[PDB]
């Protein structure tokens, strides 16, 4: 097993969104790791749903419209 | 911004593990946007819990509670 | 106390080991008989 | 003796009762309710560990690992239905 | 704190000849906490529905039957019944 | 009012309870006016086709039910002004007619015409 | 056998109420199976609540609790 | 308020499938609430089906549309 998202860019993005929310915040290493794991799991689930939509649409190439349909049918 | 830091090969590898054989060019920006929305919601919930607990730093427990509230429990960091 | 549900899967794994042995043998035989 | 020993269970009836009263799930908690909850938790843990040890002996290992836990969870249909929406690190 | 000591006891009792990993123990603790929380939340819901001020063994049994699947729920109910009997004994 | 007067003569149905004759478009948009809460005929053509029936005859310019022998005879004095009919052949299903009596709505046969 | 008694015209009415502009011939059995599954789940939850409440009659309150549990 | 399914067949189906615990009465309000919930649920499912069909570029919904809707929903 291994992480699919780059640790440093992901951590930088987390810090950026945290500063956007509220400045002068600090997160734990385990917290950042848990966020990365949850994000990877969520993205994999979303990709599986988008692949199902594309399969249904009789295609091979995944499309942003497929992702949108997946998110809609999920209810987000 | 750092949202673009998410490498194109990283998104491609996530999609591969999911089960996508061919990706389109318009997928990477959309995936980055969706990931940004999800992380924003999780951090919102986590900062709410942190303010509730009156702590100075976000913790793995707060992140796990936020993920539970969303509906995607995560073990390991408990 | 535990439910205690058994698994024939072990029988399945043994049958699958036999199938893998036979598969390797037959594949080697056919490829050696072919030899281009 | 301790209520755990009284009930004959292995989980901490006292800690369970304290956690319940602290979360404030209700104004009060009976005497059988905490024992029952501790027993349910112990049974579930025992089942999970049994399946994990079975998977470990199948994989030929001396220590349970997250791989064995995952194998056990995905081989048991009921545990799958129970932890479908659950995520695990690594 | 955590239920690591109790999980280790249960592990030695079900398989006295095996071990576990650190990540495995953590996953087990997360599972224990999650099951506890789910059952407690369901029990609180049922108590609020019945307008009761005390969670009882009946409430816990209902919560268990609502959460866990069929056979697993029945086995857990049997274990809890035996446990409460030995306790009241 | 301008909402109850039929618009186009073609495609027109009539109810069986109060015998409200209007156009299909009116039945689909507004639906039955004299009986809406106890019918839910409004909001879909399905309940319209289920309850109403195009098998009806007669056209009367009802304008004063409180003072009119035709209304007193037809039993439509407690209804709003409109264009009603004098015969409507049909009958509602058992499930549709039992709820009327259960809630407190007397179901009567408006088919005043005779047979043979 | 009442899953067949559920009048197919009823399913067509439920479907026609929005967007559904055309339906196939197999949608009926599929919709029937999905309705059966949903009813089985809701009724199991309601029966559990009723047995907990001890009453021998399922109530609209029990149905609402079952629906809230399922998250409907 | 509006109901498309016939209450008598619906009640018959409920009592036939409620054999998990034989002999159990269902109040009229309980059956009505169940019917309303079932109608709303099937309505949402058909909406998702229409979305899947519009996506597939077919105006006629097919069983695979509903199957995909339920799969993505997690039923
Ligand atoms: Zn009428």
């Amino acid at each position: 097993t291994e992480l699919l998202i780059r640790k440093l860019p992901f951590q930088r993005l987390v810090r950026e969104i945290a500063q956007d929310f509220k400045t002068d915040l600090r997160f734990q290493s385990s917290a950042v790791m848990a966020l990365q794991e949850a994000s990877e799991a969520y993205l994999v689930a979303l990709f599986e749903d988008t692949n199902l939509c594309a399969i249904h649409a009789k295609r091979v190439t995944i499309m942003p419209k497929d992702i949108q349909l997946a998110r809609r049918i999920r209810g987000e | 911004d750092n949202i673009q830091g998410i490498t194109k090969p990283a998104i491609r590898r996530l999609a591969r593990r999911g089960g996508v054989k061919r990706i389109s060019g318009l997928i990477y920006e959309e995936t980055r946007g969706v990931l940004k929305v999800f992380l924003e919601n999780v951090i919102r919930d986590a900062v709410t819990y942190t303010e509730h607990a009156k702590r100075k730093t976000v913790t793995a427990m707060d992140v796990v509670y936020a993920l539970k509230r969303q509906g995607r429990t995560l073990y390991g960091f408990g | 106390r535990t439910r205690n549900e058994m698994t024939a899967e072990e029988k399945r794994r043994a049958h699958q080991k036999e199938l893998a042995a036979q598969l390797n043998e037959e594949a080697k035989r056919r490829l050696t008989e072919q030899k281009g | 003796k301790t209520r755990s020993s009284r009930a004959g269970l292995q989980f901490p009836v006292g800690r369970v009762h304290r956690l319940l009263r602290k979360g404030n799930y209700a104004e009060r908690v009976g005497a059988g309710a905490p024992v029952y909850l501790a027993a349910v938790l112990e049974y579930l843990t025992a089942e999970i560990l049994e399946l994990a040890g079975n998977a470990a002996r199948d994989n030929k290992k001396t220590r349970i690992i997250p791989r064995h836990l995952q194998l056990a969870v995905r081989n048991d249909e009921e545990l799958n239905k129970l932890l479908g929406r659950v995520t695990i690190a690594q | 704190e955590s239920y690591a000591i109790y999980v280790y006891k249960v592990l030695k009792q079900v398989h006295p000849d095996t071990g576990i990993s650190s990540k495995a123990m953590s996953i087990m603790n997360s599972f224990v906490n999650d099951v506890f929380e789910r059952i407690a939340g369901e029990a609180s819901r049922l108590a609020h529905y019945n307008k009761r001020s005390t969670i009882t063994s009946r409430e816990i049994q209902t919560a268990v039957r609502l959460l866990l699947p069929g056979e697993l729920a029945k086995h857990a109910v049997s274990e809890g019944t035996k446990a409460v009997t030995k306790y009241t004994s | 009012a301008l909402e109850t007067v039929p618009k186009d003569l073609r495609h027109l149905r009539a109810c069986l309870l109060c015998s409200l004759v209007k156009t299909i478009d009116q039945f689909e948009y507004d639906g039955c006016d004299n009986c809406d809460a106890y019918l839910q005929m409004k909001g879909n053509r399905e309940m319209v086709y289920d309850c109403t029936s195009s098998s009806f005859d007669g056209i009367i310019a009802m304008m004063s039910p409180e003072d009119s022998w035709v209304s007193k005879w037809q039993r439509v004095s407690n209804f709003k002004p409109g264009v009603y009919a004098v015969s409507v052949t049909g009958r509602l299903p058992q499930g549709i007619v039992r709820e009327l009596k259960s809630r407190g709505v007397a179901y009567k046969s408006r088919d005043t015409a005779i047979k043979t």
